[PDB]
């Protein structure tokens, strides 16, 4: 969980 | 008067052995030029060209600029010439500033500008080399770091100030009232 | 509503971060890889201190400032000098420091500029455009071999002050920046010397030129036209300076700025002389250092 | 419809956030840093403004709906990179530090063998 | 205090990813204000990314990180010297 | 089937909107259009003129902001250090360098005839034939040296400056140091000769060229205080300027 | 906004320096120039006579 | 402090790629109120030198 995976996450998308 | 030349040396470099070795052919009505020489040989040289003892000179490009010592002939032994990146084809106005070194004004009746040339050269090259153009001079600025220092030791101006009036752009200067113009018409098609 | 601040204490003479503080006599190191330097003397590897001071260490090279001496004059800087001599072509005037500075005799802006050249006569004027212990603006050229260095004027910007008054400090205090020449809100104008010497003027256009005749530059004369909202507007930027001074504060320009509207409580520019007041006043911009930056 | 959670919800964590953001430039650049005096005090400190900015960059671009998006992302990795080092470097001073004390309780015991 | 407010953070960053990855413009055909609630929206972005340029005060922006990274760089040779030398 | 309903608007709302194409909306459309196109090409343009604009050599200058920080030279308040002050009397070199190599002291345990080898390796540019790997005591301070710059060249390379950190330490010349070597031992310039294909006035060019830099190298230590190095200083000076450095010219 | 007069009509009160022979015309353009007192960049050849207008202004900062 | 003339002589090596920063910078360093002398080799582009030249020190210059 390092703090810069938030940048590569897909996010929810409809 | 070449040992008077010698003889601001002292007596151990009197008998330098470049120095033995060219004398003779300094000797003969005979005279080289480049850098490599020492500068007591460089101002030598030149006297005895310009009191004319030596009709022959073997030269670069120092002599080129090398002033107040004028020929009546010149040869261009190497068409071409290295430029830091090529053995190019020499452009115009180096040759033209390579050229005027012949004729004396109140003496020579002419000027003798002879080309040893060793290819068939396209004709607008021979012209863009010998009919030749003067080039253009645009600035070659770039940045140094004392230059750096001393502009802000010293107060009362800046290093900024320094590119608000350089040439360098220049470039950035002139064709865009041109386009304010357009921008002018532009503004008012809108 | 007072005179004079008596108050007494009778019985006694007297009231009575971290980095290496070295005094005179005292070992540093033996290493001999360093290089010694200001404040240094040795034998062979003992790094002796001589001051009363810091340990500098740069990288390999160790030298020791102190914490107390005189003003050092560096090359380029913009400080103020009180005539104190006229020599053969020569000039004495006091920076501050050790010693004076010179000032060559071709080395002031003439009036006419330069289409004035030179003329032997000149020395023999050289007490028409200078006389003693008058006040200017120099820029430090170049020293001598000891450390005493010399001044000239080249602008128009440097020259004889007049329109003002003078005031003085510690050399410490005042801080180093790109600029030195201040205009301050009621139309006046701060010249900070970096020895430590201050001189106040009324802007002028000249001053206002910086921001947006050439015969006058040894006059006595000021602007006749000085009104005392002026006059009075001058000790209140006076006396701040000196509150600065007696609470060690490093001049900022800003603080001079909020120096002054926090001195808008007292309307009574006498009372500017409080040896409370100053502290207490400046007890305000070191807390109102601790809001913004 | 389709749009009216969302938008209402991330909003409301940009409201979530603003008044993070002005306790967090309450005191300026200069003085948050000159308030302090460990150069570990001032390191974080440097990040942590350029790491949210870096973020809020990356926000903010997305608004205009840019297809590009690398040359933030190309100042990406570099934030990280010297997040990266002087942890490491601040993991080798425990190990100068967590066995120096294993010395100091070693040779106390060996007069005590 | 870095683990709350970069929390705090993170809780935006993903609202921030949670953003522009539904479909926008459809909206924007459907009305301006829904566009110009998602301009108005940004009028916040506008404000609270100005709030660092305020603590300085795109190719703007591309300048000053070389200069945030500045004065990243001097840290770690001071701290070499402070703790390789030491 | 949901991506046709953007069309599924349009299908609808075109259709749905107050002249569609009635009042000539369709030729109306072309008039704004043309009023449009000259919206968009006019800022096209004024971007480019805007764009045509400053100083384009900010960028550089911006980076070398960087690198007197970097080496400390000056403040981020740009204020210019001790260390800066030093090359004020340096244009005869790498000023950025030779700051560097005084600093990390490296001539206190170099004689003159040692740390003047080390100065053949400014005050000249050419290449030419290899000089042989010397005597030690003067490679080991030629290496001591490389091992500075590239540290330097390693921030310009981080400054963005670009700059080949290899190319950048073959910049520096480090040939003739045993000619160096030996007119300090006061050898024949006769002698000296046979050393090299480098032609003799080109020495005599660097020759009064290392006086210029040895004569500014005096001015350091004044700056500094590094007393020992004001007596090591001329003592090099002592060591040149001698016979034939001493050349003067005819029409003077 | 500059105070303009021809450099064409400036009539030369004095030659600041004499000269034993005919100079050129341009020459004549070029210490009128000097003269009146306004910079000026003639750029001609070396052996044209560039080194002539260069002797006059000697003496006119000389005088 | 007592020079209004300066003779520029070889002016064109402002293009030196070497060291044509010299001759450029230092003529950006002049005081207004001096007058100049440039000498150098025919160019075609003179113009632009005066061009330049007759804002940044903000005097007539002639060709």
């Amino acid at each position: 969980t390092d703090l810069f995976d938030v940048f590569e996450e897909t996010p929810v998308e409809l | 008067i070449f040992n008077n030349a010698i003889a601001l040396l002292p007596e151990t470099d009197r008998e330098l052995p470049q120095i033995k070795h060219i004398l003779p052919l300094l000797r003969r009505g005979i005279g080289i030029h480049h850098s490599g020489l020492l500068p007591i040989l460089k101002e030598v040289i030149e006297i005895l060209f310009q009191e004319g003892f030596l009709k022959v000179l073997f030269a670069t490009e120092t002599f080129s600029i090398g002033l107040n010592m004028p020929a009546k002939t010149v040869v261009f032994t190497s068409v071409r010439k290295w430029d830091g990146q090529q053995f190019r084809w020499v452009s115009g106005g180096e040759y033209i500033q390579m050229s005027g070194r012949a004729g004396r004004r109140g003496l020579d009746d002419r000027g003798i500008v002879i080309m040893m040339i060793d290819e068939k050269m396209e004709p607008q090259v021979a012209k863009g080399m010998v009919k030749g153009q003067a080039d253009r001079l645009d600035s070659a600025f770039h940045l140094g770091y004392n230059m750096i220092l001393n502009l802000m030791r010293v107060e009362g101006i800046s290093p900024e100030f320094m590119l608000e009036h350089s040439f360098f752009q220049f470039q950035n200067v002139i064709s865009v009232p041109v386009m304010e113009k357009k921008l002018a018409e532009l503004k008012k098609d809108f | 509503s007072e005179v004079i601040t008596i108050t007494k204490r009778n019985g006694a003479f007297q009231n009575s971060s971290d980095s290496q503080i070295v005094t005179p006599g005292e070992l540093v190191t033996d290493d001999p890889i360093w290089m010694r330097g200001h404040g240094t003397y040795f034998l062979d590897n003992m790094t002796y201190s001589s001051v009363a001071g810091t340990v500098s260490r740069v990288n390999r090279l160790l030298s020791v400032i102190p914490l107390k001496g005189r003003y050092a004059p560096e090359t380029g800087d913009h400080v103020v000098g009180r005539i104190a001599e006229v020599g053969n072509k020569r000039w004495k005037v006091d920076i501050g420091g050790k010693q004076h500075a010179v000032l060559m005799l071709g080395s002031v802006n003439l009036p006419g500029g330069i289409l004035r050249r030179k003329s032997e006569s000149d020395e023999l004027q050289m007490r028409s455009f200078l006389k003693e212990g008058d006040l200017l603006n120099a820029e430090v050229q170049s020293l001598f071999q000891d450390g005493s260095a010399s001044l000239h004027t080249r602008s128009l910007k440097y020259g004889k002050l007049r329109n003002g008054m003078f005031c003085q400090v510690p050399s410490s205090l005042i801080v180093r920046a790109k600029n030195h020449t201040h205009n301050l809100p009621g139309n006046i104008t701060v010249v900070l010397g970096v020895n430590g010497y201050i001189w106040l003027r009324k802007t002028s256009q000249m001053d206002l030129a910086r921001d947006t005749s050439s015969w006058q530059i040894y006059s006595d004369e000021n602007d006749p036209s000085i009104s005392n909202n002026i006059r009075q507007a001058i000790c209140r930027y006076a006396n701040v300076i000196k509150a600065l001074a007696f609470c060690e504060i490093g001049i900022t320009q800003q603080r001079i700025v909020s120096a002054y509207e926090a001195s808008m409580v007292y309307s009574n520019v006498g009372e500017l002389i409080e040896k409370n007041v100053m502290e207490s006043i400046g007890s305000d911009i070191l807390t109102a250092e601790k809001m913004r930056g | 419809e389709k749009i009216k959670p969302y938008v209402r919800s991330f909003s409301k964590a940009l409201d979530e956030l603003k008044p993070e953001i002005e306790k967090l430039t309450s005191k300026s650049l200069d003085e948050q840093l000159l308030l302090l005096s460990d150069e570990r005090a001032k390191l974080e400190l440097i990040n942590r403004y350029a790491y949210v900015l870096s973020s809020l960059m990356f926000a903010n671009m997305k608004v205009l709906g840019v297809k590009d998006m690398s040359p933030i992302l190309g100042e990406l990795k570099r934030v990280k990179s010297y997040m990266d080092k002087a942890k490491q470097y601040d993991n080798r001073i425990t190990k100068s530090n967590e066995k120096s004390q294993a010395e100091q309780e070693k040779a106390k015991n060996i007069i005590s063998n | 205090n870095p683990d709350v407010l970069l929390s705090r953070v993170i809780n935006v960053v993903r609202a921030a990813s949670s953003l522009a990855s539904q479909d926008v413009d459809f909206y924007k055909n459907l009305d301006r204000g829904f566009s110009k609630d998602l301009k108005s929206k940004a009028d916040k972005l506008a404000d609270m990314a100005n709030e660092i340029i305020l603590s300085i005060d795109w190719n703007n922006f591309g300048n000053i990180m070389d200069n945030l990274l500045e004065m990243s760089d001097h840290s770690l040779d001071k701290l070499n010297c402070a703790i390789n030398s030491k | 089937l949901k991506l046709m309903k953007k069309i599924d608007v349009l299908n609808t709302k075109l259709s749905s909107n107050p002249l569609t194409n009635s009042m000539r909306l369709e030729e109306l459309y072309g008039k704004y259009s043309r009023k449009h196109d000259l919206h968009e090409d006019m800022k096209q343009l004024k971007r480019k003129i805007s764009e045509s604009q400053a100083v384009i050599q900010l960028d550089d200058l911006r980076r070398r902001k960087r690198v007197l920080r970097r080496l400390g030279f000056c403040t981020p308040n740009d204020i210019i250090e001790l260390k800066g002050r030093v090359a004020c009397e340096i244009s005869s070199g790498d000023e950025l360098l030779l700051t560097e190599l005084i600093f990390n002291g490296n001539f206190n345990e170099l004689k003159p005839e040692q740390a003047a080898a080390l100065l053949s390796c400014f005050a000249f540019q050419e290449r030419c034939k290899e000089a042989p790997r010397l005597k030690p005591e003067l490679a080991e301070p030629l290496k001591a040296m490389r091992e500075i710059a590239a540290k330097i060249a390693k921030i310009m390379k981080d400054s963005k400056i670009e700059v080949v950190e290899k190319d950048y330490v073959e910049s520096f010349r480090h040939e003739l140091m045993e000619v160096v070597y030996e007119w300090c031992r006061g050898a024949t310039f006769t002698q000296i000769c046979k050393m090299t294909d480098v032609y003799e006035g080109s020495l005599i060019r660097m020759f009064k060229r290392l006086e210029e830099l040895v004569k500014e190298l005096v001015d350091v230590a004044n700056t500094i205080g590094n007393s020992s190095l004001k007596e090591k200083m001329e003592a090099v000076l002592k060591l040149i300027h001698r016979d034939i450095v001493s050349a003067g010219s005819l029409y003077l | 906004n500059y105070d303009y007069t021809p450099i064409a009509e400036h009539k030369r009160v004095n030659e600041a320096r004499t000269y034993p022979f005919t100079l050129d015309p341009f020459q004549d353009t070029a210490i009128s120039c000097i003269d009146r007192g306004e910079s000026v960049l003639v750029s001609a050849h070396t052996s044209a006579g560039k080194t002539v207008v260069a002797e006059y202004a000697i003496a006119q900062s000389l005088k | 402090r007592e020079v209004a003339w300066v003779i520029f002589d070889e002016v064109h090596y402002m293009r030196d790629k070497e060291r044509g920063v010299v001759w450029e910078e230092t003529i950006i360093l002049l005081p207004d109120k001096v007058r100049y002398v440039f000498l150098s080799a025919t160019i075609p582009n003179a113009m632009e030198f005066a061009e330049w030249i007759c804002k940044i020190h903000s005097q007539p210059c002639h060709i």
